[PDB]
RNA sequence: CUGUCCCUAUCUACUAUCUAGCGAAACCACAGCCAAGGGAACGGGCUUGGCAAAAUCAGCGGGGAAAGAA
RNA sequence: CGAAAGGGUCCUGUAAGCAGUAGAGUAGCCUUGUUGUUACGAUCUGCUGAGGGUAAGCCCUCCUUCGCCUAGAUUUC
């Protein structure tokens, strides 16, 4: 038993998930589901289709170059059962996972480095050319205040005290119409 | 209230179709006691029969 | 607890409309927006707003949108010995996008 | 947790997983894993735009209609002292303006 | 079709019966025979095969269990039996204290509305010093019965359905003298059976249940088609059955938090797959996985009983030796034991980071 | 390649459970469970046996249809 | 118990919009351009395994929110 690896896409081949096709030439296709079988079927590229972990490793959204990377590799020259060996490389895989984690979290982000200061700079200009669409106050609300400003002596500090009261604090369609 | 007659009427003295004659809903009372060419006339100058404009058919 | 009280919801038309009929998806969004809002008010009397019908209608018989937003208001019938006391009428709400929204009582004042 | 063992089997691997610790540390060492109120209130801003784009638009769709209706004009139409008066408060208009009109 | 199932009438109980308990011996030890469980579907298992003569041995092959949740099952009442010329009689019932909820709902069938009064009288009956009364029935179940059975109803309460109604049935009492068995069911009353303690492992089982129903269903389907012996139409499906020789091959605990781990994969992970059971939720207590299919629907209750014969075949003495569990996603084309795996395979998202 | 067959596609035509309301006709001695016997290749009532439990719904592939004889 | 919501899982395949002289091409300014400028612009890349759908016969809920509840009608030794 191994945990394969799907031609087309990549995703682990588990037994008894998918189907496999055998060419003449003698080499054998391993697909892990329908999607993918009818896509090499239809002949569709896999590094081309964007949804396969060779689309991803071509246009760089996977890391490639890591020695976590090059730790893991299918053996070609069989070794000797040997129980400490085998019980350390368990623990080596526990610790080479979290470290591949850890390194692909870093990864992610320093790829996805400049979000904050494009979404900024989009506000700006929403801001700017759309000046008059920000939040108003209210006529009645503005009077009211002079009155209670007036009572207690304080305009300017009241009104943006309840602008923001009210931005912390949706419209209907249509009313009844009376019988 | 039956308007049928009110339709009829509205539509021969505006020179429109019975689809672009448009009788006020609030009104309904009112264009019932219309029953004649000169009544109707009344309420299409007073507003509460109007003559819809012709569908857009823009030819760009 | 109030007799009169406006509560906002959102509707899975998609879940009450999933297989049914094509020509037959918008007048079963109207009788099912109608037992939605009978359970959740408790009254037989139920009043859809125009403007909520076209919003049903709005992509014609067989585009009934996946999830509505509405605000279901019960008010007093008095009317002269009417046969129920308390009527809802249900009304479509402006909003952005008709997804993560819970459902919230709305104030008159 | 869907790793084959024989995959990661090798012999000699002590050097190889001291290695990797200690490259670990270098990189701590160095900073390759350093983490590191007017934008949030000008994002605020941006968004409360963007809803109000969504309502307009919203209220735009619901006249449009499919196919080619025709509609009362407005100056046929007459509106309501109540909806004039709200409107423009909400647009933030002096109310004793308007009142006695019709 | 076939002229044995032919009154092709519907089950008239959704429970379905045991029809048969295994010949009872007294040389034996005293053991209960049957259990009840609630199915939860199937998963895929590949096994190192020791099978002398057949060419799959000594090799891995993939194979189809079926999962049946099993909770613990309360023992509440004991059934004595009389054999006379017209058959077998049920001479007498002795309960116990205190029924539970579950099995007065199932004695009831408005139980909402009920004043739920159920064994009131019989709860007095104990804890009034009529235990005197109580005593003479067990004795007349000791002096004058010949078959004992057990009454033992499951428990909804824990397992994942909107139901609420329990399920009785009587289990026999095999293996000793009348008088034994009768104290080894009042020694049992009110305490949990375990189904490790009613079945173990590698042992080939019957199971009785009611296969789904079709409805109104043409000879087409019925039959198999291109007098009572002609082919007609009617009702097909929801039909009792009693399939024999399932092999047992794994009692999960439930409480091990590893129970679809092996010996070979180390992998901490529990039966339920990644989403849980399609249309029945999460197996979180005891389970049975059984080789092959079993006859009924998703959720439905089940009778998990010994063979009635000695085995015959090699099958059955065979030990099975699992290499790893299916958890994948029964939902769809899953390829992903564990959320654990799913994320170290794609990476962090949009939704993660903006979380983080 | 065919004066051959089958399947897929299109068109044409006939194809349809329950509720509200409306609402026929064909046909009709009386009936209708079986097996043996009832000389007249005749049984539906008779003999003697099998049996045999109210009231209904659906499906239907069986019976209630046939000669006249050189 | 019901409706929403959140998370999980599965299906599709990378949303709208914006930007980079990356961009084949289309035209004006002034005079020669050895690196001339100014505008439009398919297409590409990034934002983006994103966006959309997800039980209608999928799964889970710690106060995730809101609502409901001891009914009303008949019959029985
Ligand atoms: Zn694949």
């Amino acid at each position: 038993m191994r945990i394969e690896n799907c031609f087309f896409c990549g995703r682990p081949a588990w037994p008894s998930k998918g189907i496999t096709f055998m060419r003449n030439d003698g080499k054998a296709f391993r697909f892990c589901r329908s999607k993918c079988h009818k896509n090499f079927k239809m002949k569709r590229n896999p590094r081309k289709l964007k949804w396969t972990k060779a689309y991803r490793k071509n246009a760089g959204k996977e890391m490639v170059v890591d020695s976590t990377l090059q730790f893991a590799a299918r053996r070609n020259v069989p070794v000797r059962y040997n129980r400490e060996l085998w019980q350390k490389t368990l623990k080596a895989m526990e610790r080479i996972s979290e470290i591949r984690a850890r390194r692909e979290r870093v990864f992610y982000k320093k790829r996805m480095a400049g979000k904050r200061a494009r979404e900024v700079a989009a506000a700006r200009k929403l801001v700017a050319e759309n000046e008059h669409l920000l939040p108003r106050l209210r006529g009645s609300e503005k009077r009211r205040l002079a009155e209670l400003a007036a009572e207690r002596g304080d305009v300017e500090e009241l009104e943006r005290e309840e602008l923001a009261k009210l931005a912390s604090k949706s419209k209907a369609f249509g009313g009844e119409v009376r019988r | 209230v039956n308007l049928r007659t009110q339709k009829r009427l509205a539509a021969s003295v505006l020179g429109c179709g019975e689809g672009k004659v448009w009788l006020d809903p609030n009104e309904v009372s009112e264009i019932s006691n219309a029953n004649s060419r000169q009544s109707i006339r009344k309420l299409v100058a007073d507003g509460l029969i109007i003559k819809k404009p012709v569908t857009m058919h823009s030819r760009s | 607890i109030a007799d009169v009280v406006a509560r906002e919801y959102t509707i899975h038309l998609h879940k009450r409309l999933h297989g049914v009929t094509f020509k037959k998806r918008a007048p079963r969004a109207i009788k099912e927006i109608k037992k939605f809002a009978q359970k959740a008010m408790g009254t037989s009397d139920v009043r859809l707003d125009p403007q909520l019908n076209k919003k049903v209608w709005e992509q014609g018989i067989k585009g009934v949108p996946f999830r509505i937003r509405v605000r279901i208001s019960r008010r007093r019938n008095d009317e002269e010995g009417a046969k129920e006391k308390l009527y809802s009428y249900v009304q479509a709400v402006n909003v952005k996008n008709p997804k993560g929204l819970l459902t919230s009582v709305v104030e008159e004042e | 947790d869907g790793k084959n063992v024989y995959d990661y089997i090798d012999p000699d691997i002590d050097a190889k997983l001291q290695a990797l610790e200690e490259e670990e540390e270098r990189l701590e060492k160095e900073g390759f894993y350093d983490e590191d109120e007017e934008e949030e209130e000008i994002l605020q801003k941006a968004e409360y735009i963007r809803e109000q784009h969504a309502l307009i638009r919203n209220e735009a769709k619901m006249r449009k209609s499919l196919k080619n209706r025709a509609i009362i004009p407005r100056k046929a139409v007459k509106k309501p002292l109540s909806q004039l008066e709200d409107h423009l408060d909400q647009l933030g208009v002096d109310t004793e303006a308007i009142g006695l009109r019709a | 079709g076939s002229l044995a199932f032919l009154p092709r009438k519907r089950a008239a109980r959704h429970r379905g019966r045991v029809k048969s308990f295994p010949k009872d011996d007294p040389k034996k030890p005293v053991h209960l025979t049957a259990a009840m469980g609630y199915k939860a579907g199937m998963t895929t298992i590949v096994r190192d095969l020791d099978r002398p003569g057949a060419k799959a041995h000594k090799k891995e092959v993939v194979e189809a269990v079926t999962i049946i949740d099993c909770p613990p099952m309360v023992v509440v009442g004991l059934v004595g039996y009389i054999e006379t010329p017209r058959g077998l009689r049920s001479l007498t019932t002795v309960w116990a204290e205190h029924l539970s909820d579950e099995v007065k709902r199932r004695f009831y069938k408005n139980w909402y509305k009920s004043k739920k009064k159920a064994f009131t009288k019989y709860a007095k009956k104990y804890a009034e010093n009529n235990g005197a009364s109580i005593t003479r029935e067990l004795e007349r179940i000791k002096k004058y019965c010949t078959v004992v059975r057990v009454l033992a109803h499951t428990q909804i309460r824990k397992t994942p359905l909107k139901q609420k109604k329990a399920h009785l049935m009587e289990i026999q009492i095999n293996g000793g003298s009348v008088a034994d068995k009768v104290e080894f069911g009042r020694s049992l009353f009110e305490k949990p059976v375990t189904i490790d303690t009613i079945f173990e492992k590698d042992e080939m089982i019957d199971v009785i249940a009611v296969t789904k129903g079709h409805g109104f269903v043409g000879v087409t389907a019925r039959w198999g088609t291109k007098q009572w012996t002609v082919a007609r139409a009617g009702q097909m499906g929801y039909h009792h059955r009693t399939s024999v020789n399932h092999k047992i091959y794994r009692i999960g605990k439930g409480d091990d938090e590893a129970n679809a781990s092996t010996e070979t994969d180390l992998t901490k992970k529990k039966i339920t797959p990644m989403g849980g059971f399609v249309r029945y939720g999460e197996v979180n207590n005891d389970y049975v996985m059984i080789k092959g299919s079993v006859p009924g629907v998703k959720k439905r209750i089940m009778t998990l009983r010994k063979s009635l014969f000695t085995h015959t075949s090699r099958k059955a003495l065979e030990k099975v030796e699992l290499k790893w569990i299916d958890t994948s996603s029964e939902f769809g084309h899953g390829a992903f034991q564990t959320a654990a795996e799913k994320k170290q395979f794609m990476g962090t998202l949009k939704k993660d980071l903006q979380t983080s």
